RNA sequence: UUUUU
RNA sequence: UUUUUUUUUUU
RNA sequence: AAAAAA
RNA sequence: AAAAA
RNA sequence: AAAAAAA
RNA sequence: UUUUUUU
RNA sequence: UUUUUUUU
RNA sequence: AAAAAAA
RNA sequence: UUUU
RNA sequence: UUUUUUUUU
RNA sequence: AAAAAA
RNA sequence: AAAAAAA
RNA sequence: AAAAAAAAA
RNA sequence: AAAAAAAA
């Protein structure tokens, strides 16, 4: 390989400093993606009748 | 599988949040002069563009940049990523180039957990330094 | 169909819920409607999955 | 395996149909302007260079789409792809950059299970937005 | 065309709903075909997101025995129908067809 | 699966065909005379009620043959069949009876590989021979 | 068993009154010196082999051997040029003779590819030797 | 894959040939009969050109199987007898099959034990036939030679 | 120990026996690679007497067993293109409609795109015979075809 | 390897 | 990291 | 085998 | 069990 | 051993 | 995965 | 191994 | 790839 | 348990 | 794995 | 099998 | 295996 | 359910 | 099961 950039990345899963991240090309992006969600709200009724 | 609707036998009234978080990958794009750092701000990510301009604050995990226009004659596209923390701005240049004149620039950086806080439109995220005018962003983060 | 449910205690809320086949969850734009609410209450709490696109 | 025919011990006549269905994936090219989307008609897939002529309805399953001219001067190709559907358009920008300013841009998505319907000519298929004049479209259907 | 209002009916116990999914639609002739003749049927899926050219068709091998021959309805297709709304075409030699439609009614 | 659209990464422009091939069984009838072979038209199977009136040119695996009306009285419904190549005719009389009179009486032939070569509109599949006035067909071939 | 038996026949079954036949075919042919001759494919019907109810046929590997003796001082030799419709070959297929009382054998096979109907207008391979008749056994597929 | 070019043979010594094999086939043909009389069946009826077989003047019948050509008379169903004949001996069986549907055809066979398998020329007979149906249909599995 | 032999460094004897078959014009595979001249919008007939050739050693064949088509654009595109070309396969026994199509996601990378002849139909094939129409945005084609020559 | 039954 | 044909010693 | 540290 | 580096 | 090719 | 009859 | 038999 | 099954 |  | 052709319980 | 990521 | 059905 | 077509992302 | 001819 070769010799190191020193990117202090304490442990692997601990570092307490900015790591450089190697990208690449261009990823697919969409910045308007979709959701999935439980909506709470509320409807009116009448005694009798549907709604 | 069931071909028409079935009943749900629910219970009690469940724990509900209509305003809940999410971790997107906003795509966005800045003007860059020569020589020149930009500081990014923290407002672009909010936006109805982006389905976020419902949130005030978000909370950056990692950050890359990509090269968007073409770089000047006889020259490799470059681009540079300083991180800034309103505690404490770095000095570190996260520089990327590319190895075809036809080929964009890529460099990014992973933000630590400890350094993990809130930002608001006011913040910025990171200065940027290219030789192109323009550079496309990719940002990883929580909005709240 | 009228999925119900019924409280046991005067003071308990009533719930009851259903969910659609995979065969019919297409799209419904804000000129639809999703089912028809009967209740003695004047009020009824919904909470809708869905998946928003 | 043999040199001549052979005789074949048929039984009764079988279930017959001279027009089946027919999983395609068509190959078209759409007229893309700078900042305007197209909405890309159904009507397109039926024809006489795909030999779906004789189809009236189709089911689309995935949308891939190429750009098929090259960018504008200093800039890097792109293509967005926004699904619709007769019951509810999307919002969804899927969206594809090119690293190299001399090669295509290239992005897809795939309709769900529940979302695949029959779409006639009146109906379209997606939006399409570029920044280059052409894209090529594959769109991998059914049709019936 | 075969209306969908033909399921909803008192003789079925189905005159309460107004809307059905079909699933599997299967026909066959009910009367003698012409003199000289094989019995067919031909059955044409129709939808209201886009009619079929299918011709699904089937042939009886014996003058004195029915044609029959049926069509599936895939799973993404399967939505509800109400009585204004047709199932599919039929066609034959006969003139009369006996359909066992496999619908969930809602 | 899912319940809503998804992106696909595609990558390169994938080799495309537009007016690719086709293998069908084709049913269709043809009209016999008494004690007078016919021979069968392979423009029979280019047609707009086959969806293959785009092809030209189609190789024959195998055929099929029905007698498609009543037989003359007294007697039980029988079909030959005698295939026919460019490169010569063949002679033999795959025959096939019924034993019930009102059963319609069946029979085909396969194709070996080596003589599986394309056939346009004007040249002839087989000989059909029968008692009955008209046999149907159902011919498994390669439309190219 | 020595005597008839019962055969519980059923339905009707499928008939060819005229079938296939699978064959290998021997004649004769006459060569002269230096001339490359043609054989006809007509001459695998004929009465002489059960085969003039047949029209085509299908080759698929040619067997030649030369018939009457060489010309002195030489050994027998023997070459065969295989023919197509859809193109001629340009091969000589040749086998000679080690001993000038012994025969001289060469042959070919017809891949499955180019293994189509001829008829008897049509011409098999090109045959050149310097005896003045060859023999052929032809292994093909009548239809 | 596959050969796809002509191959040379290294073949040797001229082998032993025979231009007229024989031939083990199964014959169709149809033959008349009246009501209440039975029909000889004769071997020459295999020797003909629409069978590829007229250069055949003996033949070794192993196998006889025979079905109702014609529909039979109204109110009856169809059957159909076979009587096996040989030039040593002629048998006294009448194999019968009977068909239990009226537009169904009848049918039955009998099979020649190794022992009686000897030649038949055209003048001779191989079975009699007989069937309130106007005609009978023949497969007679056999070798030639 | 003794028997160490597969160098040798002086002529050896053949003890030949009897006189072997042999063929002085056997059969050649080959892979033969060639460009055509092509006009926009305008298809154009393959030749096989293009196969047939003293610069391929094939000059001595009349006929031949085409296995495989692969075809390449050999100049470059028009401008704001990117490279394609198409395969229509043709035949004696009756013309293909397939139109085997292989582009460019670079425009200054080849097009390519290539078919391949079953073995129902590989059958020999004489020089005025033709083996596809090509079309391309480019005004030359360059082909390699596996073909067996006999 | 090379030369020999 | 996997083949069809020109000759070809040796297990 | 550099510089930091249950 | 034989030879020739 | 020599002629397409294949990631 | 039964086998027996001429190229 | 010749004619009648025994749960599709 | 031809005769009488293919369980 | 009711269906084709 | 799916759409149409052929095989086999 | 949603949206993010050694 | 889907739907309706008892603890 | 032979080919053509998204992929186990 | 079946009289007849056989059969360590
Ligand atoms: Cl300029
Ligand atoms: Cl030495
Ligand atoms: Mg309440
Ligand atoms: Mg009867």
């Amino acid at each position: 390989r070769g010799k190191v950039k020193p990117n202090r990345k304490s442990t692997g899963d601990n570092s307490n400093v900015v790591t450089m991240i190697r990208a690449g090309s261009y990823p697919k992006v969409n910045p308007t993606p979709t959701w999935v969600r439980a909506i709470p709200f509320e409807v009116s009724v009448q005694s009798g009748i549907a709604f | 599988n069931s071909n028409v609707v079935t009943m749900i036998r629910a219970g009690s009234y469940p724990k509900v949040n209509p305003t809940p978080t999410w971790v997107r990958a906003i795509p966005f794009e800045v003007s860059v002069q020569s020589g020149i750092a930009f500081k990014v701000p923290v407002g672009s990510l909010f936006s109805a563009n982006f389905r976020t301009d419902s949130f005030t604050s978000v909370t950056v995990m990692s950050v890359r940049a990509w090269t968007q226009l073409t770089p000047p004659v006889n020259e490799y596209s470059f681009v540079r990523l300083k991180p800034l923390f309103k505690t404490g701005d770095s000095t570190e240049e996260f520089e990327g180039r590319a190895s075809n004149i036809n080929t964009r620039a890529s460099v990014g950086y992973r933000i630590p957990t400890n350094l993990r806080q809130n930002t608001v439109a006011a913040d910025n995220v990171c200065e940027v330094r290219s030789n192109c005018r323009q550079v496309a962003l990719v940002i990883s983060c929580c909005f709240n």
